[PDB]
């Protein structure tokens, strides 16, 4: 089985080549920590902590292009699929554990087994490193069941009520006329007010799961992460 | 988190020191230090190897996560029924005056 | 001569038609299983020794020096036998691509011949059966395409309880 | 640079009697690098001829060390020329490439030739 | 003619080969009335009868592919190391 | 100039896609059939007595 | 990121920028379609299908 | 040899569709480049009129592909089902029928979970057809 | 179900069907069109990166001894939990 | 000066980004496209029937049926296939003309 379709940006794609056929600064980034991984200066890194950028960028632009305009009316997000995220979060996560695991450094887990000598090594300190290494795959789990739960619950909320509230603007706006008025138009405030504070929950919330999207990967990257003192 | 430094020669502690699950495995029985995996976490810890704890355990996970757990659920032998269908050993074989092919020559 | 171009049309149909699959073709595909593996572990122990000859000699003196891990006396009995045969001789060391061509090239070669020639082998095992995948086998090598539904064609063996579909 | 045609032709004329060149280079060469080997484990240092380990203080990985692994042989002089390390340094640059496009060759079998 | 009872309280108590065989033969007995019907009619048997030819060959492919395990060492020893016989008795009493 | 001209050409022939989907382009596998396309079967074998 | 441009100070302004006379067509359009679905759908001449009761999608998804 | 590897070799002049290229361009620039749009992620521009026209576009032409590409399917599947079960049967209808059918399917879709559940649920003694009507 | 609808691709245009058995077997004959010639020996890297995991695969498969069931990959109806067949 | 982003052309440039840049990524994305064409690339009759048309199966016409009709009436045109024979039928030809008879 072979479906062709297309993704929902079409327009927006033509904007982009409209509007960035030149060039223009960018001074807003919505993860702006994945460019500043090092706050205290003469600490430098071997590995190339930085890799992340392009990708980090290129996946807040995209998502951004999907979740922040799908609170227009109709307008389809494309990729929303429990599995593609899932795909999309296994290429990013594995992609740099395999990056790390390469690398054939194994001192590097050496953190894994959690603890100090003190600790019963196999009932206590051995547990503990299943169960980081448990851990591990979770968080990999948790950021992309996250990322799609928030969008569904949210659009569904939204879905509701603008349900609601087309049957009874369309359908009891007629009391304007009459004497319960005034129940209708409390009605019709507190349905407005919902509205505004939907919309706007909606708006902080989709760039706020964008940022803890990109957080998750960059805190993979930073755990396994050593500086070296420049002398 | 920070930089990790092998310990000097001088700075490993003896093997006779090492406690198992029960007991150290001195004389007259250093060779069940093999087959005691306690001893051996205690012993790794002691000469700060402690990879060889947390490698083999997240490795393992990976594998799990990558690769065997996928192929577990889409090829592997579930439980057998109760009535099982085994094989009669009947099918195959060629029928009675059938004139195979010659083999390549 | 490339066995294995011939041989992928003759797996994918007994897969297909795994049902005619007698036990003599099984203990063949087994068979070839098992030299598979055997052919693994000679080429890993060949890389192993290709590894540890042109290992640097403070390497060896590491890795087969103090301390020992348990310490019981053999382990160091050992090592220091190890460490004293490899460390008598000279050995050439080579290091970054010339140790990756002197390590790998001869495990590839060695490997991929095995390999060749197991196939080669189970191509002539499936030739001399008398069973309907062996004639499959030789039909394929004769006409050289791939003969589908033969079994129910020439009417190969099946269960007692199966025979009314051939009763016509 | 970028590829053109007449350089093609200049190097489709010259292919055979460059790789005898090169063949009579690499025996030239095999016997001063053997030279400078036989030296440099002789006379060499006891680090630089046993190849001592060092290792990056963050991720523990091998690479060669400047004090232990590069030695200058004072007294090289006697045995070999400043022309022949000009000429060995050349056919190593030489023999880099030529070995990668040998194994591309030998990797991709007949398929190199475009 | 007769076809065969392939409903899934009869497949329920079934070998896997024989149920197979069963849905082969009456996809064979479904194509050849087809084939009569459309000869006593008359009409081309490509433009009638390919359907039922269809569902003839996708239970063939079906039924070729099942190979009944061997029943050799190790098979036997999986079996008899899942069915115990705290298991059997486990089974026996549940009614479902 | 060269981003300018590649530009200018990808937003016509994005404006042409974008008109096409959201107002030409039936879509697939409509209730009554009167609209777009069913789905077919690819790479079937011709020509292959033997396969059968 | 909201930052400037043209803002009317009140209705009679938004004829003042070509983009903000869009912007209050479109938004006539959505305010005025939804008392033409009130006349539309609350008409006294409408009536429901006879053969509602025939077929639901509440059938089909169940 | 065949083909440069290099973005600098050109495959036209550099005055070639100069003049069209330069209105696209300035129409790309008049509303973009200017301090105050400054993006949040080249995704959310600073200029509010940017948000004031796209806005109903997006919303206009979603709508309008939702309305006669999408929605048309159910609507066409409800006319069918409760007026035959076959396209020929619902083209028996006169337009003014059709209307109405859709219609109703409309008012249905606006009540949705909260109209009246007679709309889809046959009351006791109701004497219109039931689901047995065609078959 | 009626706001779960809402959660579709809405720009679907066309779905093509075609068995495993052809795809698979056309694209066999395109490897051993390829890897045929007389100039790629069956001994480089590239011919035995094409064969040799196919073959190890299927050879898997070929030895597979399994006391359970597997029901038919392309049946026409898998959705019933009561009926492999 | 020479840059990879501004100096080569956009498929060399491809090539690098994912060679020398993010290769890793590239191999783990072809490996999930792999798994993804080997194990979620199936559809049943029945699924498509339950999920694969946007208002519901228009059984009143059947597609499917007449999809796979179209289909075989191509495979046996194309191939020369008789399907009178007794592996399709299970019987012989006459025992079939004999049904013919009958019925
Ligand atoms: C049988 C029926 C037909 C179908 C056959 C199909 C055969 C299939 C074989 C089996 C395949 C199995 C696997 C399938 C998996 C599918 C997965 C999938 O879809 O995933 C979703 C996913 C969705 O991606 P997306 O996010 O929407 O972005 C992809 C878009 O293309 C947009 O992304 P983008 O914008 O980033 O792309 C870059 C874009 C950058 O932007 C642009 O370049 C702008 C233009 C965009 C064009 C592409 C968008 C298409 C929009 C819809 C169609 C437009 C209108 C078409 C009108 C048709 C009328 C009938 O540049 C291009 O597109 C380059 C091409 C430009 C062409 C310009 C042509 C100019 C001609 C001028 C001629 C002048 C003549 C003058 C003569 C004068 C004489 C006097 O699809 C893909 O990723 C691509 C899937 C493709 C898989 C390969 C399929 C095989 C190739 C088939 C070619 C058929 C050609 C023959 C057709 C003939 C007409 C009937
Ligand atoms: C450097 C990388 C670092 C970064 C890592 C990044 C990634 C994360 C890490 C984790 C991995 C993530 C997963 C990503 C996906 C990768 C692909 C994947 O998972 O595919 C699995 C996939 C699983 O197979 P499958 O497709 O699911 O099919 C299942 C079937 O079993 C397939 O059947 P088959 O026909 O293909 O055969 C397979 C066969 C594979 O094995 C063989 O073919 C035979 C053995 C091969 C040996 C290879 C050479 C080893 C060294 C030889 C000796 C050297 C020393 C010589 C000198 C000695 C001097 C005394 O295995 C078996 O069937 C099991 C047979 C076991 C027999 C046991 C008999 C009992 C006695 C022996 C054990 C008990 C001893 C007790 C002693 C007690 C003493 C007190 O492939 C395989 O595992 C098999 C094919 C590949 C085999 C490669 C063999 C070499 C492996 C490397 C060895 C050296 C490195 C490790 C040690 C390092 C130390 C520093
Ligand atoms: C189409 C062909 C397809 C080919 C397929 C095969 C794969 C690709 C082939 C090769 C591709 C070309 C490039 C390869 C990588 C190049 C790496 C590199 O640049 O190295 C430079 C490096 C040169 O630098 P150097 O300064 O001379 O020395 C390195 C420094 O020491 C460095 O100093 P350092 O400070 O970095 O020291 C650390 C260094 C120390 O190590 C070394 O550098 C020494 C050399 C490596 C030793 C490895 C052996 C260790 C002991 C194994 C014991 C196994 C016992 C098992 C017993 C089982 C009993 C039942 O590294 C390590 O510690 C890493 C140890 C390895 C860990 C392995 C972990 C695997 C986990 C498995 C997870 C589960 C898997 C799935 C499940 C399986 C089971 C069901 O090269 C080497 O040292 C040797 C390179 C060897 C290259 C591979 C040769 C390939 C031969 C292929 C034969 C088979 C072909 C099959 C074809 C099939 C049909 C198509
Ligand atoms: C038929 C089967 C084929 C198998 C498939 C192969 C597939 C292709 C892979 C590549 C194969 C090699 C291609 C030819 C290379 C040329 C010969 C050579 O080594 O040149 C020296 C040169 C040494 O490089 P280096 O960096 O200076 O080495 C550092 C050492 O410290 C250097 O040591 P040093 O500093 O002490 O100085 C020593 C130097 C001093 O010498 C000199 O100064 C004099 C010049 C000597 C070298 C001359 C080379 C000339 C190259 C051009 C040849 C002419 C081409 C003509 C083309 C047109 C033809 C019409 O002499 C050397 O260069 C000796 C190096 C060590 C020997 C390496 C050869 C081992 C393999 C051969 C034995 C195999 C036996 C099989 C037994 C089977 C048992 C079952 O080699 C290279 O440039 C490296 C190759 C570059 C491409 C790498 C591609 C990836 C390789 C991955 C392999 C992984 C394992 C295999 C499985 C792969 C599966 C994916
Ligand atoms: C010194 C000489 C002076 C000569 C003076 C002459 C002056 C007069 C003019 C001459 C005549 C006109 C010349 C052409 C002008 C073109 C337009 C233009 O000016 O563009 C600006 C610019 C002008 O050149 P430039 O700025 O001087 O230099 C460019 C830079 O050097 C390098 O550029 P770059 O690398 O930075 O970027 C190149 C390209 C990136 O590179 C590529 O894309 C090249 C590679 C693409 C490959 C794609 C196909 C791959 C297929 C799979 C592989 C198949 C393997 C098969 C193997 C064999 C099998 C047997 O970039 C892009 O893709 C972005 C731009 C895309 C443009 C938009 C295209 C759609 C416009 C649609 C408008 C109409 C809409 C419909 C209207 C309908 C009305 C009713 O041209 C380009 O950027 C070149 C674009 C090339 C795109 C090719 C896409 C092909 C897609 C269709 C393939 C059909 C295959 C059919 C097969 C059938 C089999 C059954
Ligand atoms: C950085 C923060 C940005 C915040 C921006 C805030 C924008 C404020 C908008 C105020 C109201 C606008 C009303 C528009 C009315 C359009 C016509 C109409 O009928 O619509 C009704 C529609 C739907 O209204 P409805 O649901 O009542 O429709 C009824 C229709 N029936 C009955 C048939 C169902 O209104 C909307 O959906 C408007 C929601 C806007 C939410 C904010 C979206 C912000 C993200 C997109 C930004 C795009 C910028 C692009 C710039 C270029 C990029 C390169
Ligand atoms: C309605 C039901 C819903 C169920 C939902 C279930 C969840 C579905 C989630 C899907 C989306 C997320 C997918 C994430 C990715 C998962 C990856 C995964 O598990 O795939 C494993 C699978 C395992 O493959 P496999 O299934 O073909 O395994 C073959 C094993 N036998 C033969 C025994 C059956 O990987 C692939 O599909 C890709 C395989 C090809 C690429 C790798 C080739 C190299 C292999 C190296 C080792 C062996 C060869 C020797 C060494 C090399 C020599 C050259």
């Amino acid at each position: 089985m072979f479906l062709f379709f297309f993704c929902d940006l079409f327009w927006l794609r033509l904007l982009l080549c409209m509007y960035y056929c030149v060039w223009s600064r960018l001074c807003f980034i919505v993860y702006f920590n994945c460019l500043m991984l090092i706050f205290d200066f003469l600490l430098f890194c071997l590995f190339d902590l930085y890799l992340f950028v392009g990708l980090c960028l290129f996946l807040l632009l995209w998502f951004m292009l999907f979740n922040l305009y799908s609170l227009i009316l109709y307008y389809c997000i494309t990729y929303l699929n429990l599995y593609l995220l899932f795909c999309i979060v296994f290429l990013l996560y594995i992609a740099f554990l395999f990056l790390f695991c390469f690398l054939c450094d194994f001192f590097l887990f050496n953190n894994l087994l959690v603890g100090d000598s003190f600790m019963d090594v196999f009932f206590i300190r051995f547990l503990l490193c299943f169960l980081e290494c448990f851990s591990l795959l979770c968080r990999c789990l948790s950021t992309f069941l996250r990322l799609f739960c928030n969008l569904l619950s949210s659009h569904f909320l939204l879905l509701m009520f603008f349900d609601f509230f087309y049957f009874i603007f369309v359908f009891f706006f007629y009391g304007v006329f009459c004497y319960w008025f005034i129940l209708f138009i409390f009605v019709f405030c507190f349905c407005l007010l919902f509205y505004v504070f939907l919309y706007l929950l909606d708006l902080f919330a989709a760039i706020l799961q964008l940022f803890i999207f990109c957080n998750m990967i960059l805190q993979l990257i930073m755990d396994f992460l050593l500086f070296l003192l420049f002398v | 988190g920070e930089l990790f430094v092998r310990p000097k020669l001088e700075e490993i502690p003896p093997a006779d020191q090492c406690r198992g699950f029960f007991g150290p495995l001195n004389d007259s029985l250093k060779f069940l230090r093999l087959l005691d995996i306690k001893w051996m976490m205690n012993r790794a810890v002691a000469m700060r190897r402690e990879y060889l704890i947390a490698t083999p355990t997240l490795f393992t996970f990976i594998w799990m996560f990558t690769w065997k757990g996928a192929v577990i659920y889409f090829w592997g032998d579930r439980a057998p029924p109760r009535r099982m269908d085994w094989n009669t050993e009947e099918t195959g074989r060629l029928p009675l005056g059938f004139k195979p092919t010659p083999a390549p020559l | 001569t490339k066995y294995e171009l011939k041989m992928q049309y003759f797996d994918e149909w007994m897969i297909r038609w795994r049902k005619f699959q007698t036990e003599s073709d099984w203990e063949i595909e087994k068979g070839r299983q098992w030299w598979r593996r055997f052919n693994m572990a000679v080429s890993g122990a060949l890389f192993c020794g290709l590894v540890l000859y042109t290992s640097g000699t403070a390497t060896l003196k590491r890795q087969y020096g103090l301390p020992h891990f348990f310490d019981i006396g053999v382990d160091g009995q050992a090592k220091e036998t190890m460490l004293k045969t490899l460390t008598s001789r000279w050995r050439y060391t080579p290091q970054g691509y010339g140790r990756v061509l002197i390590t790998g090239v001869p495990t590839y070669i060695l490997f991929v011949t095995l390999e060749h020639y197991r196939e080669r082998r189970r191509m002539q095992q499936y030739l001399q059966q008398n069973t309907v995948f062996g004639e499959q086998m030789r039909r394929l090598l004769s006409t050289g395409k791939i003969e589908e539904y033969l079994p129910v064609n020439i009417k190969a063996t099946l269960p007692a309880s199966q025979q009314a579909i051939y009763n016509y | 640079m970028q590829g053109s045609w007449s350089v093609l032709k200049k190097n489709c004329s010259n292919f055979f009697p460059g790789l005898l060149a090169f063949a009579q280079q690499t025996q030239e060469a095999y016997g001063i690098w053997l030279r400078i080997y036989n030296r440099q484990q002789k006379y060499g240092p006891t680090d630089f001829v046993e190849q001592s380990e060092t290792f990056s203080p963050d991720y523990h990985k091998r690479f060669h060390s400047q004090d232990k692994n590069m030695w200058v042989d004072k007294e090289l002089c006697t045995e070999v020329s400043q022309k022949e390390v000009a000429r060995l340094m050349t056919y190593k640059l030489d023999m880099w490439r030529m070995a990668h496009c040998a194994g591309a060759l030998l990797a991709t079998g007949g398929y190199a030739i475009p | 003619f007769h076809f065969h009872d392939v409903s899934n309280d009869a497949i329920k108590g079934m070998p896997p080969s024989e149920a197979l065989h069963k849905h082969l033969e009456n996809a064979q007995l479904a194509h050849r009335i087809c084939l009569a019907k459309a000869l006593k009619a008359g009409e081309p048997p490509v433009e009638k009868c390919a359907l039922t030819w269809g569902e003839v060959l996708i239970r063939y492919q079906a039924w070729s592919e099942y190979r009944p395990p061997f029943q050799d060492s190790v098979a036997q020893a999986k079996y008899k190391k899942y069915w115990s016989k705290k298991r059997q008795e486990e089974d026996d009493k549940n009614p479902f | 100039e060269i981003q300018s001209r590649k530009k200018y050409f990808q937003t016509l022939g994005y404006l042409v896609a974008f008109i096409y989907l959201y107002f030409l382009m039936p879509k697939e596998k409509s209730f009554s059939g009167l609209s777009g396309p069913d789905g077919h079967w690819i790479m079937l074998p011709k020509g292959r007595p033997e396969l059968f | 990121m909201l930052l400037g441009g043209f803002v009317p100070r009140r209705f009679s302004q938004f004829n003042r920028d070509p983009c903000w006379m869009f912007f209050i067509f479109s938004v006539g359009f959505w305010l005025g379609e939804y008392p033409a679905m009130m006349i539309k759908y609350n008409a006294r001449d409408l009536v429901y299908d006879p053969h509602r009761y025939v077929w639901s999608h509440h059938d089909d998804h169940h | 040899v065949l083909f440069s590897t290099y973005r600098s070799s050109r495959l036209v002049s550099k005055e070639f569709l100069h003049g069209p290229v330069m209105r696209f361009r300035a129409l790309g620039e008049y509303y973009f480049q200017r301090a105050w749009n400054g993006t949040l992620n080249w995704a959310l521009p600073g200029e509010y009129r940017l948000y004031a026209v796209m806005i109903p576009f997006i919303y206009f032409y979603h709508r309008w592909h939702n309305d006669h590409t999408l929605d048309r399917d159910h609507v066409e599947k409800a006319m069918i089902m409760r007026w035959g079960g076959t396209l020929e049967d619902v083209r028996k209808l006169s337009a003014k029928d059709q209307l109405r059918v859709r219609c109703f399917t409309d008012i249905e879709k606006l009540y949705s979970a909260y109209g009246p559940k007679d709309t889809y649920l046959q009351p006791p003694g109701d004497t219109l057809p039931g689901k047995d009507f065609y078959r | 179900s009626n706001p779960a609808d809402h959660f579709r691709p809405n720009l679907k245009a066309l779905t093509l069907y075609a068995e495993r058995q052809h795809y698979v077997d056309r694209w066999l004959h395109v490897k051993e069109r390829w890897l045929a010639p007389w100039y790629l020996p069956w001994w480089s890297p590239l011919f035995q990166l094409g064969t040799w995991y196919s073959q190890r695969s299927r050879n898997l498969f070929l030895v597979e001894n399994h006391l359970s069931y597997r029901p038919y990959k392309f049946r026409r109806n898998d959705e019933d939990r009561n009926n492999p067949y | 000066v020479y840059t990879r982003w501004k100096c080569d052309r956009l498929p060399v440039f491809q090539l690098k980004l994912f060679t020398q840049e993010y290769p890793m990524h590239a191999a783990v994305g072809i490996f999930t496209i792999i798994f993804l064409w080997k194990h979620m690339s199936h559809c049943s009759e029945e699924t498509e029937r339950k999920y694969g048309w946007w208002a519901g199966y228009p059984y009143w016409r059947d597609p499917i049926a007449r999809r796979n009709e179209t289909k075989y009436k191509q495979m046996i045109i194309n191939n020369d296939v008789d399907i009178t024979h007794p592996k399709w039928t299970g019987c012989s030809v006459e025992q079939l003309e004999e049904l013919s008879r009958v019925v």
